[PDB]
């Protein structure tokens, strides 16, 4: 197999090392910044860097082992790195090595949607929870119905992370029956994030406005 | 500028068979070993299969042999993966690679990719194809509002969302769908306005889901 | 005035249906460098190294899963004392030729265990020329000891080129030049392979059917080499092989074309007649000298049979 970290974390600035081994042979790195999003070639041949690369991409092999350097690591190099190599005459890729590079934490702004007429009228509820320009990745949302911790009935999804500014956004969706969602009257969203010193509650109404 | 244009995936039935093909240009198509790589849900990078640049060697992952067939057209310019019995396994985004050599070494094939295409979905699935139904997500005040659309309860994948007709471009967000239990996928995609442009500027997201045929745009508003 | 010659027919078997064959002797032993590349559903390319015991092929290693080539390789097999050192060389098509040479090397000194390393011909010599495999031997020169790496131009100046290592096949830097002045335009060289015999260097190739040339080279200057033809032509008889016994030269020739007869000259007097019709013919039929008076005839007249024949040629006057 081709074995390389699971994860590595930098502070912006400091240079990076993620190694991949298995190998004899030519390595490939490849950063992925979201799945189904193509990759792209870091670092190719060992240590072949494509022209619109940045000169900090590096790359260099040492038996059987390749090593991947990123000298003074950018807020925006945060990504999944693959390496791509042969393994005992299988073309083969390593599991991926997901790197974190520690930019100043920023605190999600929270904005919550209430189901629209159209919807209700259609039989279902869905209320949106939105958490815009926040890092790191990692932040809790918790959805309360009448001040009830709900459980099981909502969904969230995270943007690919900003390019030039090096943000998340996170939408979390609470789905209820129309009927179960006209039975009830104030709708909360809990955000719990790093920047924020206590978890920020939006919260609607039924009706209002 | 190289560019590789994957055509050929999207909802196969099980048991069925697909065709991808890579039409490549930019470069010399005859001189390096081209391949494909596909990515599960949630799974990273599984190479599927590789050929030479003369066609004369062929490679295949343990899960597509016996089922699969590399070829290609060096004077079309074009690589072809053909897979028969297709399974749920084989539902992922499936991307056409250019290596930097001509596949005489293994590691010319996964190790030397310069070239990256912008990958095919393909869905295999015995489930129907489903429209999307747009609500909006109407803008709670300060100096920025947030508006939105929600693509709910379609399949399969993918929805394009646009604002305004591409008009709006910078603060819109269009999150990754999620799966739902039901089978169906949720999108959302959200935009922010200055919280005095409500009321005055018309907000219309542009939604498009190319295998239903389907192509709605909703006009959100406040209140 | 006195004249032996003692020829044994023998066959051994083999497991492996090899698509070419490399015969060479260590230790005063045969062995035989097998390209296994058939064409199949789960079949593998392998390369092997065989020996011969009693009447058959032992398979002792396969280089090929060592290596990371996807094809069909050149093979270039030098031979010293106790060594063995054996390159494995990615065949680039002419027009997508690359201007460094990637091969794997292998070395052994005892002709079980081989160390490996991938190595790289940077900028190499013979980009504009067509190679073949063959097994070969240290070339003497300037008090300093070569391995050969010799290509051919295909169709003005050197058809034939030479890289040399003087230092076991680790780098091919030095450079050998081969001066033909029988070259000609209009006609292609194939399989060339050099002849070591006693620190003379001679090569053995086609030309184009395609008929067999040898030439004789002699040492110029620095490492130029002058070459010239030997003629072999015997009337009603095809060119087959060249090889010396007891200081002269033991030439091979088929009836015809097809091969049903190869016959064997002895210092272009005395003569063998090799009849493959004990079991059908001796196309490809491959002299490997064993020492100064004892050598073999080898072609494999069906699938895994080989008929080789043990040669004892001297004069004791
Ligand atoms: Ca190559
Ligand atoms: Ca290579």
């Amino acid at each position: 197999a081709l074995t390389q970290p699971s994860s590595v974390s930098a502070n912006p600035g400091e240079t990076v090392k993620i190694t991949c081994s298995g190998s004899t042979y030519n390595y490939g790195w490849y950063q992925q910044k979201s799945p189904g999003s193509a990759p792209v070639t870091v670092i190719y041949y060992n240590d072949k860097r494509p022209s619109d690369i940045p000169s900090r991409f590096s790359g260099s092999k040492s038996g059987s082992t390749g090593t991947l350097t990123i000298t003074g690591v950018q807020a925006e190099d945060e990504a999944v790195y693959y390496c791509g190599n042969s393994d005992s005459r299988n073309v083969a890729f390593g599991a991926g090595t997901t790197l974190t590079v520690l930019r100043t934490v920023a605190a999600p702004s929270v904005f919550i949607f209430p189901p629209s007429d159209e919807q209700l009228k259609s039989g279902t509820a869905s209320v949106v929870c939105l958490l815009n320009n926040f890092y790191p990745r990692e932040a809790k949302v918790q959805w309360k119905v009448d001040n009830a911790l709900q459980s099981g009935n909502s969904q969230e999804s995270v943007t690919e992370q900003d390019s030039k500014d090096s943000t998340y956004s996170l939408s979390s969706t609470l789905t209820l029956s129309k009927a179960d969602y006209e039975k009830h009257k104030v709708y909360a969203c809990e955000v719990t994030h790093q920047g924020l010193s206590s978890p920020v509650t939006k919260s609607f109404n039924r009706g209002e406005c | 500028a190289v560019t590789l244009d994957e055509s050929g995936g999207g909802l196969q039935t099980p048991g069925g068979a697909l065709s991808l093909v890579c039409k490549a240009s930019g470069f010399d198509f005859s001189s390096y070993a081209m391949g494909w790589v596909r990515q599960a849900p949630g799974k990273g990078l599984e190479y599927v299969a590789g050929i030479r640049n003369d066609g004369s060697f062929t490679l295949y992952t343990p899960a597509v042999k016996g089922r699969a067939t590399i070829s290609r057209d060096n004077g079309q310019s074009t690589v072809r993966l053909q897979l028969n019995n297709l399974r749920a396994e084989d539902t992922a985004t499936y991307f056409c690679t250019k290596s930097a050599d001509d596949g005489g070494h293994y590691s010319d094939f996964s190790g030397e990719i310069d070239a990256w295409g912008h990958g095919t979905e393909v869905i295999v699935s015995s489930a129907s194809t489903k429209g999307p139904s747009v609500f909006p997500l109407a803008p709670t005040s300060g100096g920025t509002a947030a508006l939105g659309c929600l693509v709910k309860d379609y399949f399969p994948e993918p929805v394009t969302v646009s604002w305004n007709s591409g008009a709006l471009t910078s603060g819109v967000h269009t999150f990754p769908a999620v799966l739902q239990s039901s089978g169906l996928y949720s999108l959302s995609s959200v935009v922010t306005v200055p919280s005095s442009s409500l009321g005055t500027q018309t907000y219309i997201c542009n939604v498009n889901h190319k295998p239903s045929n389907t192509k709605v745009d909703k006009k959100v508003e406040p209140k | 005035r006195h004249v032996f010659i003692r020829t044994e027919l023998s066959f051994i078997k083999n497991n492996v249906p090899c698509i070419r064959d490399m015969f060479f002797i260590y230790k005063r032993e045969l062995y035989n460098i097998c390209l296994d590349d058939l064409k199949g559903e789960e079949d593998e390319t392998h390369i092997y190294v065989q020996k011969k015991v009693k009447d058959s092929w032992i398979t002792l290693n396969d280089l090929f899963k060592e290596t990371d080539l996807t094809g069909r390789p050149h093979i270039f097999a030098y031979v010293d004392v106790e060594e063995i050192i054996i390159l494995l060389c990615e065949d680039e098509e002419f027009s997508n030729r690359k201007k460094d040479m990637t091969c794997h090397r292998f070395y052994s000194n005892d002709g079980k265990e081989y160390n490996n390393a991938e190595i790289t011909i940077s900028d190499y010599i013979l980009k504009d020329k067509l190679l073949s495999s063959y097994v070969s031997l240290p070339l003497k020169i300037e008090n300093r000891e070569y391995f050969l790496i010799c290509g051919v131009s295909p169709y003005k100046k050197d058809d034939i080129l030479c890289m040399a290592s003087h230092d076991k096949g680790e780098t091919w830097g030095t450079k050998i030049v081969i001066k033909y002045d029988n070259y000609k335009l209009g006609v292609q060289y194939f399989f060339l392979r050099p002849y070591i015999s006693k620190n003379d260097l001679s090569f053995h190739f086609y030309v184009g059917v395609k008929n067999v040339n040898f030439i004789e080279c002699t040492h110029e200057k620095d490492l130029e080499f002058v070459c010239s033809n030997r003629d072999f032509l015997k009337d009603n008889k095809v060119l087959q092989d060249v090889s010396t016994l007891n200081d002269e030269y033991i030439v091979s020739y088929g009836n015809d074309n097809n091969f049903a007869e190869c016959y064997i000259f002895f210092n272009n007097e005395n003569s063998i007649l090799i009849k493959p019709e004990k079991y059908a013919g001796c196309y490809g039929g491959t002299f490997v000298k064993i020492d100064e008076n004892r050598a073999l005839f080898i072609y494999s007249s069906s699938q895994g049979i080989y008929n080789i024949h043990t040669i004892y040629y001297a004069n004791y006057e």
